[PDB]
DNA sequence: GGAGGAGGAGGAGGAGGAGGAGGAGGAGGA
């Protein structure tokens, strides 16, 4: 896990300053090391010289230099991939939902964006031997469509204590885009105290469509969304969680486009396009990824979460 | 705020 | 290759001063010769008179005067062009990615900016006879989308030792724009010790969009980016590497514009615009170049990196 | 042509002093006559009385008094205008690039600043009957984007020996702003030995944007640029060459502004604003001139340099 | 910092 | 420094 | 032998970024 920011006191930082770094949202040594000098200057008590020392000492506790692709290939071969509860879907992702990265699932209505998030919320608690991440689940919800009964269904499938599964899912409802970003700062505080494997924002863009309604609010909208996505990457690098955001679609005027513009498209490393199949079956397509080929799969929404097409 | 049950650490889900 | 800065000691420079030039980021005689008098005065121990002597002696070891277009045409006819792994793409570039210069590739998501960088990271290690540069690869990554498994795929295509290919790619992840510039100073130290053919920053502008969010931070943003691009030109002139940066796009309000403003546009000598074709095929267009006509090509992203359209 | 500074020895100047004027950058009688008394006092061996004599004798060899607009209109009607390789562009300039003056071309990227400079570098060698200047070309380059292959293309269009054309283009690369000014002093030495028709600085302002990064370095930046432009005027008056500098642009916050401030705007007599047209066509606008009306033209970048719009 | 494997010089990739 | 080919005087480019 | 005093003079710009939004029936025959 990451190093708590208290470890800066054993390096020459006044504990009164570590407390000021705490109110700014920094709870780990990594979060302070990854931060720019500019970000620390914006804090009240921190001066130019303090940030230089705080960054210098943080730099010693976490490596921020060059390595070889060999060492990076070795370290990545040990990365956790949480199972999607579907063999055919896990094979498409070559293991499952990859941690330390932002995965985005978009599609029409009913295509299973909320249903995959409820399956992932449980299967992240499974032992790694069974395809999990052995961590808690954080579910930021912006639509009100979080159903704990859908978690209990997935728990029964994997034979887990439904009461214990509901104890490892931290749930927050976001009511606007300012709140949605505010909830991520509290997320950083919690992820130090307990081990989390997966973070879910559902939907990451739903509230942006109506908080910034105007024509001239477009730049301010994409800028605020860019900061939210930048903060999700922070949590993914800091704690190694798997960030899974969902996205809504739109119609092509000149046939389904995800909303959020180029900001959401450049930021997400894996983009999953979900279509409606027949009955309860759905089709997941690799829409963008650094390592996976543009392919398709066929999963299903069953009475016990997302599984393989039962036919 | 932080729920007193959300502050608790990850417990491995038992078998049922 | 370039001359190590130690050669200044055999010319009248106190080895205690060469050490001070070292902490300022100068490791070659060329880097000191190309530097302004102003840049050396900003160093602590260096005085006005020392910089005059240091510059005078550096001037003798590297030519900084006039020549003829004949001599320059002869010297340029011997310049290395690294293959893009695609015949149709190499023909568009009239040889491949040209060294000693800054090449920029921009486009929408999925259009192959990271995939070309992973192909270039391998094919730069090929012998010049096969279209390579016979040097190591440096991959500064600001998004987290560096996949060594995509390098092993390109290695198999060219029948190279995947373990040896991963040993010639130096990888660093940048977490903010200050770190991104800091990594270039360490790059200058490494490029003296070993032979590098290619430097990759992917993406060179991704972090600038959110480190400088404000409206009044725009000048400070483009100024910090201008210094980063000025330092990339330094490495390209000092070591003769091929600098390949990537860029993200934006929507036209009044249809895809690269971000970074006029700073990135004036600085990059070759600009490559990548579009999405059909299936796995992509379209690369010459967007700006001193010598290449505004034309197009059609490459593809295959299971073994960037290649020609397989159809 | 101008008179070599050796002609001062036949007028009462000790040849040991003419040698001291040589190290200060004076190689012609005109350069010494146009110089202030203050500039000669700053030389080591020269005293107050010597400079008085040196200036008095130099004053006799070159006319520095009043004439009539008639005599000046007659002398100007014999001035050389180098062709831009485009009929529509030459008509906008009423003849071409006018010698003995500073012409500045600015615009966005790709708009043809480097391409016009490569066409001008060849067409300055044409006989005056064909629209040239019958002189060599000097190309100070601060970006690294000098392509001798683009000269050979323009040579074929005018049916000139490509080998001989590359022998008449003196090329120097500037790495910082101090070097850029230093190269102009060597330019003054060369322009006495051989006949030059055109001097090109591309770009004259690119390096100033990053050599003087700070907020408080702004005055020192514009002062150093003012001296460089003052020295370009010196070469234009001394040798009668056509000085063609290029400039980069910037965005308007409150739509494209040339950089360099009021210094570059007051100093350049003709300012050419280049826009991007359609395909390979560009639009050149008279942005400032003492004699030309504010008009526009449409040229094109072709496989043989700058020519007329082929359509 | 510099990785001890990144400090090593360029070795020509063998054939496989 | 001055290139020995740049010190040479302007030669009229021949026809090709 | 002795016995101080007199201010003044401005200047120098630069920097882009940002998508999104469906919809609409019809037409007998051997
Ligand atoms: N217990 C269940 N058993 C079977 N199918 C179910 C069950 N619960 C929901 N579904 C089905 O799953 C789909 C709902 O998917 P989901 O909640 O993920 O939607 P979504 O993609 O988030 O949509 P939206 O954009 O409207 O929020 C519907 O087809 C619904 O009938
Ligand atoms: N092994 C593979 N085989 C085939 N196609 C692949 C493979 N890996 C990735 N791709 C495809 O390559 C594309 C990804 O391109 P790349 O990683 O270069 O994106 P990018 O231009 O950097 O995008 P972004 O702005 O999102 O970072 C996708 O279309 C993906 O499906
Ligand atoms: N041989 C050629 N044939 C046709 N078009 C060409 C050729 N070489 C370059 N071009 C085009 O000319 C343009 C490049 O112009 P140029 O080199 O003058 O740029 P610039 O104005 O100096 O830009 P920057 O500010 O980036 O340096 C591009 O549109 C490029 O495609
Ligand atoms: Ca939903
Ligand atoms: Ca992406
Ligand atoms: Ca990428
Ligand atoms: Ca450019
Ligand atoms: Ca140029
Ligand atoms: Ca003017």
């Amino acid at each position: 896990g990451p190093q708590p920011i208290s470890r800066l006191e054993q390096c020459g930082i006044n504990a009164n300053d570590v407390k000021k770094l705490e109110e700014a949202g920094f709870h780990t040594v990594e979060a302070v090391a990854y931060a720019p000098k500019k970000e620390l200057i914006n804090i009240k008590g921190i001066s130019e010289a303090k940030a230089d020392k705080i960054l210098a000492e943080a730099a010693k506790l976490v490596p921020m230099g060059f390595t070889t692709a060999t060492e990076f290939h070795q370290r990545r071969s040990e990365i956790i991939q949480i199972t999607t509860g579907s063999k055919e879907l896990d094979k498409l992702l070559q293991g499952g939902i990859e941690t330390g990265s932002i995965t985005e699932m978009f599609g029409e209505f009913r295509t299973g964006k909320t249903q995959i998030c409820h399956t992932l919320a449980v299967t992240c608690q499974l032992p790694i031997d069974r395809g999990g991440g052995e961590g808690k689940a954080m579910y930021i919800d912006t639509e009100g469509t979080f159903r704990p009964e859908r978690l209990l269904a997935v728990a029964e499938r994997y034979g887990l204590s439904g009461s214990d599964v509901l104890d490892n899912v931290a749930y927050a409802r976001a009511f606007n885009t300012d709140h949605q970003t505010q909830l991520l700062y509290q997320a950083s505080a919690m992820m130090v105290e307990s081990r989390y494997a997966l973070l879910i924002v559902d939907s990451a863009t739903a509230l942006y469509r109506t908080d910034y309604s105007g024509r001239g609010e477009l730049s301010a909208r994409q800028m605020h969304l860019a900061r939210f996505l930048r903060m999700l990457l922070r949590l993914a690098d800091e704690f190694g969680v798997a960030v899974v955001i969902t996205n809504q679609v739109v119609a092509q005027v000149d046939p389904k486009k995800p909303i959020g513009g180029n900001i959401i498209a450049h930021a997400s490393t894996t983009r999953l396009y979900l279509r409606k199949g027949r009955g309860e079956t759905r089709i997941c397509k690799i829409y963008d990824s650094p390592c996976l080929p543009e392919a398709e799969a066929m999963f299903a929404i069953n009475a016990d979460g997302v599984g393989d097409a039962k036919d | 705020f932080v729920s007193p049950a959300a502050q608790k650490a990850f417990q491995p889900p038992r078998s049922c």
